[PDB]
Protein backbone atom coordinates (compact mmCIF):
# COMPACT_ATOMS: atom_id res chain seq x y z
CA UNK A 1 0.00 0.00 0.00
CA UNK A 2 2.67 2.49 0.67
CA UNK A 3 4.70 1.73 -2.62
CA UNK A 4 0.97 2.15 -4.83
CA UNK A 5 -0.33 4.92 -2.73
CA UNK A 6 3.31 6.88 -2.60
CA UNK A 7 4.50 7.52 0.72
CA UNK A 8 8.05 7.97 1.89
CA UNK A 9 9.02 8.76 5.50
CA UNK A 10 11.25 11.18 6.70
CA UNK A 11 11.16 11.28 10.49
CA UNK A 12 12.22 14.94 11.68
CA UNK A 13 13.06 16.62 9.14
CA UNK A 14 14.63 19.30 6.65
CA UNK A 15 16.48 22.12 6.03
CA UNK A 16 16.97 23.79 9.84
CA UNK A 17 15.96 20.73 11.93
CA UNK A 18 13.31 20.32 14.48
CA UNK A 19 10.00 17.69 15.42
CA UNK A 20 7.36 15.37 15.05
CA UNK A 21 5.54 12.87 14.74
CA UNK A 22 2.88 13.86 16.96
CA UNK A 23 2.52 10.23 19.22
CA UNK A 24 -0.51 9.34 20.73
CA UNK A 25 -1.07 8.19 24.14
CA UNK A 26 -1.96 4.68 24.66
CA UNK A 27 -4.54 4.87 21.21
CA UNK A 28 -2.71 2.55 18.57
CA UNK A 29 -2.87 3.85 15.10
CA UNK A 30 -3.20 -0.25 13.97
CA UNK A 31 -6.04 -1.70 15.59
CA UNK A 32 -9.16 0.94 15.79
CA UNK A 33 -9.99 0.53 11.74
CA UNK A 34 -10.39 -3.08 11.80
CA UNK A 35 -12.95 -2.25 14.76
CA UNK A 36 -14.90 0.04 12.13
CA UNK A 37 -14.44 -1.82 8.65
CA UNK A 38 -16.46 -4.70 10.94
CA UNK A 39 -19.16 -1.87 11.66
CA UNK A 40 -18.98 -1.39 7.68
CA UNK A 41 -19.49 -4.95 7.41
CA UNK A 42 -22.44 -4.78 9.09
CA UNK A 43 -24.30 -1.90 7.89
CA UNK A 44 -23.70 -3.36 4.62
CA UNK A 45 -20.97 -2.04 2.90
CA UNK A 46 -19.29 -4.61 0.39
CA UNK A 47 -15.47 -5.01 -0.16
CA UNK A 48 -14.55 -2.32 -3.14
CA UNK A 49 -16.95 0.16 -1.55
CA UNK A 50 -15.37 -0.45 1.94
CA UNK A 51 -12.36 0.19 -0.35
CA UNK A 52 -13.68 3.24 -2.48
CA UNK A 53 -14.71 5.07 0.86
CA UNK A 54 -10.94 4.87 2.66
CA UNK A 55 -9.72 6.00 -0.67
CA UNK A 56 -11.84 9.37 -0.20
CA UNK A 57 -10.36 9.32 2.71
CA UNK A 58 -6.88 9.59 2.31
CA UNK A 59 -7.57 11.47 -0.80
CA UNK A 60 -8.66 14.21 2.09
CA UNK A 61 -5.46 13.29 4.18
CA UNK A 62 -2.83 13.85 1.09
CA UNK A 63 -4.63 17.73 0.35
CA UNK A 64 -2.76 18.32 3.78
CA UNK A 65 -0.23 15.76 4.85
CA UNK A 66 1.48 18.67 6.62
CA UNK A 67 4.39 16.75 8.52
CA UNK A 68 6.42 17.88 10.61
CA UNK A 69 6.47 21.60 10.37
CA UNK A 70 5.29 25.26 8.29
CA UNK A 71 7.06 26.41 5.21
CA UNK A 72 9.28 29.51 3.60
CA UNK A 73 9.05 31.14 0.12
CA UNK A 74 4.70 31.49 0.97
CA UNK A 75 2.95 30.78 3.82
CA UNK A 76 2.00 27.47 3.05
CA UNK A 77 2.95 24.02 3.99
CA UNK A 78 4.08 20.86 1.21
CA UNK A 79 5.08 16.97 1.85
CA UNK A 80 8.67 15.98 2.23
CA UNK A 81 10.78 13.72 -0.22
CA UNK A 82 8.43 15.48 -2.87
CA UNK A 83 5.17 13.11 -4.11
CA UNK A 84 3.56 15.83 -2.68
CA UNK A 85 -0.32 17.23 -3.77
CA UNK A 86 -0.28 15.57 -7.03
CA UNK A 87 -0.59 12.24 -5.54
CA UNK A 88 -4.57 13.64 -4.39
CA UNK A 89 -4.88 14.71 -8.39
CA UNK A 90 -4.20 11.12 -9.39
CA UNK A 91 -6.86 9.86 -6.71
CA UNK A 92 -9.49 12.42 -7.59
CA UNK A 93 -9.50 12.49 -12.02
CA UNK A 94 -8.53 16.49 -12.70
CA UNK A 95 -5.19 18.10 -12.86
CA UNK A 96 -2.36 18.37 -10.11
CA UNK A 97 -0.81 22.11 -11.13
CA UNK A 98 -4.59 23.67 -10.08
CA UNK B 1 11.49 12.31 -7.46
CA UNK B 2 13.22 15.40 -5.73
CA UNK B 3 13.25 12.77 -2.72
CA UNK B 4 17.12 12.12 -3.98
CA UNK B 5 18.11 16.03 -4.25
CA UNK B 6 16.99 16.40 -0.73
CA UNK B 7 18.48 13.59 0.55
CA UNK B 8 21.82 15.38 -0.57
CA UNK B 9 20.31 18.34 0.85
CA UNK B 10 19.51 16.84 4.40
CA UNK B 11 23.19 16.68 4.65
CA UNK B 12 22.94 20.18 2.92
CA UNK B 13 20.25 20.51 5.12
CA UNK B 14 21.12 21.25 7.99
CA UNK B 15 21.91 25.50 6.94
CA UNK B 16 19.52 27.68 9.09
CA UNK B 17 17.02 27.57 11.85
CA UNK B 18 13.71 25.61 12.69
CA UNK B 19 15.50 24.67 15.49
CA UNK B 20 16.11 27.63 16.41
CA UNK B 21 14.50 27.89 20.04
CA UNK B 22 17.51 26.01 21.50
CA UNK B 23 18.13 27.85 24.84
CA UNK B 24 15.32 30.21 24.53
CA UNK B 25 11.81 28.75 24.02
CA UNK B 26 10.96 27.33 20.97
CA UNK B 27 9.77 29.82 18.23
CA UNK B 28 7.44 29.41 14.90
CA UNK B 29 10.80 28.63 12.87
CA UNK B 30 11.42 28.35 9.16
CA UNK B 31 11.32 24.57 7.42
CA UNK B 32 11.46 22.16 4.32
CA UNK B 33 11.39 20.96 0.72
CA UNK B 34 13.20 22.01 -2.49
CA UNK B 35 10.84 25.20 -2.96
CA UNK B 36 11.24 27.03 0.11
CA UNK B 37 15.15 27.89 -0.97
CA UNK B 38 13.77 31.42 -1.98
CA UNK B 39 12.32 32.75 1.12
CA UNK B 40 15.28 31.31 2.76
CA UNK B 41 16.66 33.54 0.84
CA UNK B 42 16.17 37.18 2.60
CA UNK B 43 18.51 40.42 2.77
CA UNK B 44 22.26 40.26 3.88
CA UNK B 45 24.15 38.23 1.37
CA UNK B 46 27.43 38.83 -0.81
CA UNK B 47 28.71 35.86 -3.73
CA UNK B 48 31.90 35.20 -5.15
CA UNK B 49 33.46 33.02 -7.82
CA UNK B 50 35.31 29.54 -7.26
CA UNK B 51 38.50 30.49 -8.55
CA UNK B 52 40.92 32.84 -6.09
CA UNK B 53 44.19 33.34 -7.68
CA UNK B 54 45.49 34.80 -4.21
CA UNK B 55 42.76 36.49 -2.37
CA UNK B 56 41.77 34.00 -0.24
CA UNK B 57 45.75 32.39 0.70
CA UNK B 58 44.83 32.45 4.29
CA UNK B 59 42.93 29.25 4.61
CA UNK B 60 45.84 27.21 3.02
CA UNK B 61 47.96 30.00 5.68
CA UNK B 62 45.74 29.02 8.98
CA UNK B 63 44.75 25.19 8.30
CA UNK B 64 47.81 24.46 10.05
CA UNK B 65 46.42 24.78 13.85
CA UNK B 66 42.77 24.19 12.56
CA UNK B 67 42.23 20.56 11.20
CA UNK B 68 40.02 17.92 10.65
CA UNK B 69 40.51 15.82 7.47
CA UNK B 70 43.41 17.52 5.67
CA UNK B 71 42.10 16.07 2.11
CA UNK B 72 39.55 18.94 2.61
CA UNK B 73 37.23 18.50 5.03
CA UNK B 74 35.41 19.15 8.25
CA UNK B 75 32.44 17.15 9.44
CA UNK B 76 30.20 17.23 11.84
CA UNK B 77 32.04 15.86 14.85
CA UNK B 78 34.50 18.91 14.27
CA UNK B 79 32.26 21.93 15.81
CA UNK B 80 32.03 20.30 18.95
CA UNK B 81 35.77 20.01 19.54
CA UNK B 82 37.68 23.31 17.77
CA UNK B 83 35.29 25.88 18.55
CA UNK B 84 35.68 25.50 22.53
CA UNK B 85 38.85 27.09 21.45
CA UNK B 86 37.97 29.48 19.49
CA UNK B 87 34.59 31.27 21.17
CA UNK B 88 30.84 30.63 22.64
CA UNK B 89 29.61 27.92 25.00
CA UNK B 90 27.60 25.08 23.40
CA UNK B 91 24.94 23.80 24.88
CA UNK B 92 22.50 20.69 24.14
CA UNK B 93 19.76 22.79 23.73
CA UNK B 94 20.99 24.60 20.89
CA UNK B 95 23.57 22.16 19.11
CA UNK B 96 22.63 22.06 15.87
CA UNK B 97 21.57 25.71 15.51
CA UNK B 98 25.22 26.40 17.45
CA UNK B 99 26.52 23.91 14.24
CA UNK B 100 23.62 25.75 12.01
CA UNK B 101 25.47 27.47 9.29
CA UNK B 102 27.73 24.18 9.12
CA UNK B 103 25.99 20.67 9.25
CA UNK B 104 26.85 19.27 6.08
CA UNK B 105 29.75 18.21 3.58
CA UNK B 106 31.92 21.13 3.05
CA UNK B 107 33.93 20.75 0.46
CA UNK B 108 35.29 24.18 -1.14
CA UNK B 109 32.42 24.80 -3.18
CA UNK B 110 30.36 24.49 0.20
CA UNK B 111 33.14 26.59 1.94
CA UNK B 112 32.18 29.47 -0.33
CA UNK B 113 29.13 28.73 1.10
CA UNK B 114 30.13 29.08 4.52
CA UNK B 115 31.72 32.33 3.30
CA UNK B 116 28.49 33.98 1.77
CA UNK B 117 26.87 33.20 4.91
CA UNK B 118 29.06 35.24 7.03
CA UNK B 119 27.87 37.95 4.38
CA UNK B 120 24.04 36.29 5.21
CA UNK B 121 24.19 34.24 9.16
CA UNK B 122 21.66 35.63 11.19
CA UNK B 123 20.45 38.84 9.61
CA UNK B 124 23.81 40.60 9.27
CA UNK B 125 24.34 44.72 8.50
CA UNK B 126 21.41 45.15 6.19
CA UNK B 127 19.07 44.29 9.69
CA UNK B 128 21.73 43.95 12.63
CA UNK B 129 23.59 47.29 11.81
CA UNK B 130 20.43 49.63 10.56
CA UNK B 131 17.93 48.59 13.25
CA UNK B 132 19.47 50.59 15.29
CA UNK B 133 21.20 52.96 12.50
CA UNK B 134 17.97 54.26 11.52
CA UNK B 135 16.73 55.88 14.76
CA UNK B 136 18.16 59.27 14.85
CA UNK B 137 17.81 61.86 11.84
CA UNK B 138 21.83 62.61 10.91
CA UNK B 139 24.69 61.13 12.61
CA UNK B 140 22.99 59.63 15.46
CA UNK B 141 24.24 57.44 18.17
CA UNK B 142 20.86 55.63 20.07
CA UNK B 143 19.59 57.98 22.73
CA UNK B 144 19.99 55.70 26.05
CA UNK B 145 17.30 56.50 28.32
CA UNK B 146 14.71 56.15 25.82
CA UNK B 147 16.64 52.53 24.94
CA UNK B 148 16.03 51.81 28.73
CA UNK B 149 11.74 53.20 28.58
CA UNK B 150 11.17 50.98 25.52
CA UNK B 151 13.24 47.96 27.51
CA UNK B 152 10.88 48.30 30.57
CA UNK B 153 7.61 48.74 28.15
CA UNK B 154 7.23 47.89 24.87
CA UNK B 155 5.01 44.73 24.64
CA UNK B 156 6.95 42.43 26.27
CA UNK B 157 8.46 43.75 29.82
CA UNK B 158 12.10 42.85 30.35
CA UNK B 159 13.68 42.15 33.59
CA UNK B 160 16.30 44.21 35.72
CA UNK B 161 19.21 41.33 35.37
CA UNK B 162 19.68 41.81 31.95
CA UNK B 163 19.36 45.77 32.42
CA UNK B 164 22.58 45.72 34.69
CA UNK B 165 24.60 43.59 33.15
CA UNK B 166 23.74 45.55 29.49
CA UNK B 167 24.81 49.15 31.42
CA UNK B 168 28.21 48.29 32.95
CA UNK B 169 28.20 47.03 29.32
CA UNK B 170 27.23 50.15 27.63
CA UNK B 171 29.83 51.63 25.52
CA UNK B 172 28.14 55.09 25.92
CA UNK B 173 30.92 57.54 23.58
CA UNK B 174 29.09 60.60 25.49
CA UNK B 175 25.43 61.40 25.98
CA UNK B 176 23.76 58.07 24.11
CA UNK B 177 24.76 54.41 23.41
CA UNK B 178 26.74 53.84 20.30
CA UNK B 179 24.95 50.92 19.42
CA UNK B 180 26.53 51.21 15.81
CA UNK B 181 30.20 49.59 16.84
CA UNK B 182 28.85 47.74 20.09
CA UNK B 183 27.42 45.80 16.85
CA UNK B 184 30.19 46.50 14.28
CA UNK B 185 33.27 45.78 16.33
CA UNK B 186 32.50 42.07 15.58
CA UNK B 187 33.97 42.91 11.87
CA UNK B 188 35.37 47.00 10.80
CA UNK B 189 39.01 46.04 10.30
CA UNK B 190 41.93 46.85 12.93
CA UNK B 191 43.10 44.06 15.47
CA UNK B 192 44.06 40.29 15.69
CA UNK B 193 43.19 37.98 18.92
CA UNK B 194 39.77 35.87 19.25
CA UNK B 195 37.37 34.98 16.58
CA UNK B 196 37.68 32.90 13.58
CA UNK C 1 23.02 15.39 29.13
CA UNK C 2 25.64 17.75 29.31
CA UNK C 3 27.81 15.21 27.16
CA UNK C 4 26.33 14.84 23.45
CA UNK C 5 29.27 17.33 22.78
CA UNK C 6 31.95 15.56 24.40
CA UNK C 7 31.04 12.38 23.18
CA UNK C 8 30.71 12.81 19.73
CA UNK C 9 34.62 14.75 18.99
CA UNK C 10 36.46 11.43 19.34
CA UNK C 11 36.31 11.00 15.56
CA UNK C 12 38.36 14.35 15.33
CA UNK C 13 41.43 13.74 15.89
CA UNK C 14 41.86 10.55 13.16
CA UNK C 15 42.42 12.41 9.88
CA UNK C 16 45.16 14.75 11.47
CA UNK C 17 48.39 15.02 13.90
CA UNK C 18 47.04 13.19 16.60
CA UNK C 19 48.72 9.87 15.30
CA UNK C 20 50.45 10.96 12.36
CA UNK C 21 53.06 13.23 14.77
CA UNK C 22 51.67 14.37 18.18
CA UNK C 23 53.95 17.97 18.60
CA UNK C 24 51.61 20.15 18.73
CA UNK C 25 49.71 18.83 21.89
CA UNK C 26 45.83 19.70 21.69
CA UNK C 27 44.09 20.54 25.22
CA UNK C 28 40.15 19.60 25.79
CA UNK C 29 38.19 22.33 28.02
CA UNK C 30 35.30 21.19 29.33
CA UNK C 31 34.25 19.93 32.56
CA UNK C 32 30.58 18.48 33.40
CA UNK C 33 28.82 22.31 33.04
CA UNK C 34 29.74 23.68 29.67
CA UNK C 35 29.38 27.26 29.73
CA UNK C 36 32.88 27.64 31.42
CA UNK C 37 35.40 26.28 28.60
CA UNK C 38 35.30 29.98 26.83
CA UNK C 39 38.85 30.54 28.38
CA UNK C 40 40.07 27.77 25.51
CA UNK C 41 41.21 30.63 22.61
CA UNK C 42 43.97 30.75 20.05
CA UNK C 43 44.89 34.21 20.42
CA UNK C 44 47.07 36.12 18.00
CA UNK C 45 48.39 35.31 14.61
CA UNK C 46 50.25 37.02 11.76
CA UNK C 47 53.63 38.09 12.46
CA UNK C 48 55.16 39.29 8.43
CA UNK C 49 54.96 37.77 5.14
CA UNK C 50 54.51 34.50 6.72
CA UNK C 51 53.26 31.61 4.10
CA UNK C 52 55.42 34.17 1.68
CA UNK C 53 52.94 34.57 -1.14
CA UNK C 54 54.88 33.67 -4.29
CA UNK C 55 56.27 30.27 -2.98
CA UNK C 56 53.67 28.59 -0.62
CA UNK C 57 50.40 27.17 -2.75
CA UNK C 58 51.75 26.22 -5.75
CA UNK C 59 52.58 22.91 -4.59
CA UNK C 60 49.53 21.72 -2.57
CA UNK C 61 47.34 22.01 -5.83
CA UNK C 62 50.31 20.40 -7.41
CA UNK C 63 49.72 17.24 -5.10
CA UNK C 64 47.63 15.64 -7.66
CA UNK C 65 50.87 15.19 -9.33
CA UNK C 66 53.54 13.95 -7.07
CA UNK C 67 50.78 11.37 -5.72
CA UNK C 68 51.55 9.27 -9.01
CA UNK C 69 49.43 6.40 -8.47
CA UNK C 70 46.86 8.56 -6.72
CA UNK C 71 46.26 7.31 -3.12
CA UNK C 72 47.36 10.74 -1.22
CA UNK C 73 50.09 8.65 -0.23
CA UNK C 74 53.93 9.50 -1.66
CA UNK C 75 56.00 6.81 -1.64
CA UNK C 76 60.05 7.12 -2.32
CA UNK C 77 58.71 6.19 -5.75
CA UNK C 78 56.15 9.06 -6.43
CA UNK C 79 58.69 11.12 -5.83
CA UNK C 80 61.56 9.17 -7.97
CA UNK C 81 58.99 9.40 -11.45
CA UNK C 82 57.56 13.38 -10.79
CA UNK C 83 61.78 14.36 -10.78
CA UNK C 84 61.90 12.42 -14.06
CA UNK C 85 58.93 14.83 -15.44
CA UNK C 86 60.47 18.15 -13.82
CA UNK C 87 64.24 18.15 -15.06
CA UNK C 88 66.85 17.52 -12.78
CA UNK C 89 67.30 14.18 -10.36
CA UNK C 90 68.60 13.71 -6.95
CA UNK C 91 69.75 10.12 -5.43
CA UNK C 92 67.64 8.23 -3.29
CA UNK C 93 69.96 8.85 -0.29
CA UNK C 94 69.58 12.34 -1.27
CA UNK C 95 65.51 11.91 -1.37
CA UNK C 96 65.74 9.42 2.22
CA UNK C 97 66.90 11.98 3.75
CA UNK C 98 64.45 14.44 3.04
CA UNK C 99 61.53 11.87 3.53
CA UNK C 100 63.23 10.79 6.98
CA UNK C 101 63.34 14.84 7.62
CA UNK C 102 59.41 14.07 7.65
CA UNK C 103 58.36 11.10 10.44
CA UNK C 104 56.79 8.91 7.85
CA UNK C 105 53.89 9.08 5.55
CA UNK C 106 54.47 11.86 3.72
CA UNK C 107 50.41 11.72 2.42
CA UNK C 108 48.19 14.72 2.46
CA UNK C 109 48.45 14.93 6.30
CA UNK C 110 51.99 15.21 6.94
CA UNK C 111 53.31 17.09 3.90
CA UNK C 112 51.05 20.23 3.95
CA UNK C 113 52.00 20.54 8.30
CA UNK C 114 55.86 19.96 7.66
CA UNK C 115 55.35 22.71 5.05
CA UNK C 116 53.12 24.77 7.42
CA UNK C 117 55.64 25.39 10.50
CA UNK C 118 58.80 25.96 8.07
CA UNK C 119 59.03 29.70 7.68
CA UNK C 120 63.25 30.05 8.72
CA UNK C 121 65.62 30.37 6.65
CA UNK C 122 65.35 33.27 3.68
CA UNK C 123 64.51 36.79 4.71
CA UNK C 124 61.60 38.40 3.14
CA UNK C 125 61.34 39.90 -0.42
CA UNK C 126 60.61 44.35 1.15
CA UNK C 127 64.32 43.46 3.63
CA UNK C 128 66.59 42.50 1.20
CA UNK C 129 65.30 44.90 -1.18
CA UNK C 130 66.16 47.83 1.17
CA UNK C 131 69.67 47.14 1.97
CA UNK C 132 70.80 49.34 -0.59
CA UNK C 133 67.94 51.58 -0.96
CA UNK C 134 68.79 52.63 2.69
CA UNK C 135 72.16 52.90 1.30
CA UNK C 136 72.45 55.75 -1.07
CA UNK C 137 72.61 59.32 -0.42
CA UNK C 138 69.89 60.89 -2.19
CA UNK C 139 68.72 58.48 -4.65
CA UNK C 140 71.28 57.80 -8.07
CA UNK C 141 73.11 54.30 -7.75
CA UNK C 142 75.45 52.62 -5.25
CA UNK C 143 79.12 52.34 -5.74
CA UNK C 144 80.15 49.28 -6.34
CA UNK C 145 83.85 49.79 -4.83
CA UNK C 146 81.84 50.22 -1.59
CA UNK C 147 80.06 46.94 -1.59
CA UNK C 148 83.40 45.77 -2.51
CA UNK C 149 85.21 47.42 0.25
CA UNK C 150 82.73 46.18 3.06
CA UNK C 151 82.23 42.52 2.22
CA UNK C 152 85.89 42.00 2.16
CA UNK C 153 86.53 43.97 5.60
CA UNK C 154 83.85 45.74 7.71
CA UNK C 155 81.90 42.89 9.25
CA UNK C 156 82.23 38.43 8.66
CA UNK C 157 84.88 38.87 6.00
CA UNK C 158 83.92 36.47 3.13
CA UNK C 159 86.89 35.01 0.66
CA UNK C 160 88.47 36.15 -1.99
CA UNK C 161 86.84 33.86 -4.04
CA UNK C 162 83.74 33.94 -2.54
CA UNK C 163 83.27 37.16 -2.81
CA UNK C 164 84.30 37.76 -6.82
CA UNK C 165 82.14 35.10 -7.51
CA UNK C 166 79.19 36.45 -6.13
CA UNK C 167 80.17 39.92 -7.65
CA UNK C 168 80.30 39.16 -11.46
CA UNK C 169 76.94 38.46 -12.08
CA UNK C 170 76.32 41.99 -11.91
CA UNK C 171 74.22 44.52 -13.90
CA UNK C 172 76.92 47.22 -13.53
CA UNK C 173 75.68 50.66 -14.91
CA UNK C 174 78.69 52.57 -15.24
CA UNK C 175 80.84 51.49 -11.99
CA UNK C 176 77.50 51.54 -9.86
CA UNK C 177 75.61 48.53 -9.06
CA UNK C 178 71.62 48.59 -10.19
CA UNK C 179 71.07 47.64 -7.01
CA UNK C 180 66.99 46.48 -6.75
CA UNK C 181 68.02 44.16 -9.87
CA UNK C 182 70.55 42.44 -8.46
CA UNK C 183 68.75 42.19 -5.18
CA UNK C 184 66.28 40.44 -7.60
CA UNK C 185 69.02 38.17 -9.10
CA UNK C 186 69.37 37.29 -5.06
CA UNK C 187 65.68 36.50 -4.58
CA UNK C 188 62.55 36.10 -7.00
CA UNK C 189 60.61 34.22 -8.57
CA UNK C 190 62.74 31.73 -11.01
CA UNK C 191 65.47 28.76 -10.13
CA UNK C 192 63.85 25.46 -9.69
CA UNK C 193 64.70 22.11 -9.74
CA UNK C 194 65.33 21.68 -5.85
CA UNK C 195 61.60 20.27 -4.13
CA UNK C 196 59.08 19.63 -3.28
Amino acid sequence: LKADLLLSDDIYDYHFVSQGKIEIPGVDDAEELRLTDTAFDILGFSHEYKTDVYKITASCMHLGEMKFKQRPREEQAEADGTEEGERVAHLLGVNAAD
Amino acid sequence: MGDEEKKEKKKKSKKKSEEEGGDAAPAPPPPKPPSQKRRAQRSGSNVFAMFTQHQVQEFKEAFQLIDQDKDGFISKNDIRATFDSLGRLCTEQELDSMVAEAPGPINFTMFLTIFGDRIAGTDEEDVIVNAFNLFDEGEGKCKEETLKRSLTTWGEKFSQDEVEEALSEAPIDGNGLIDIKKFAQILTKGAEEEGA
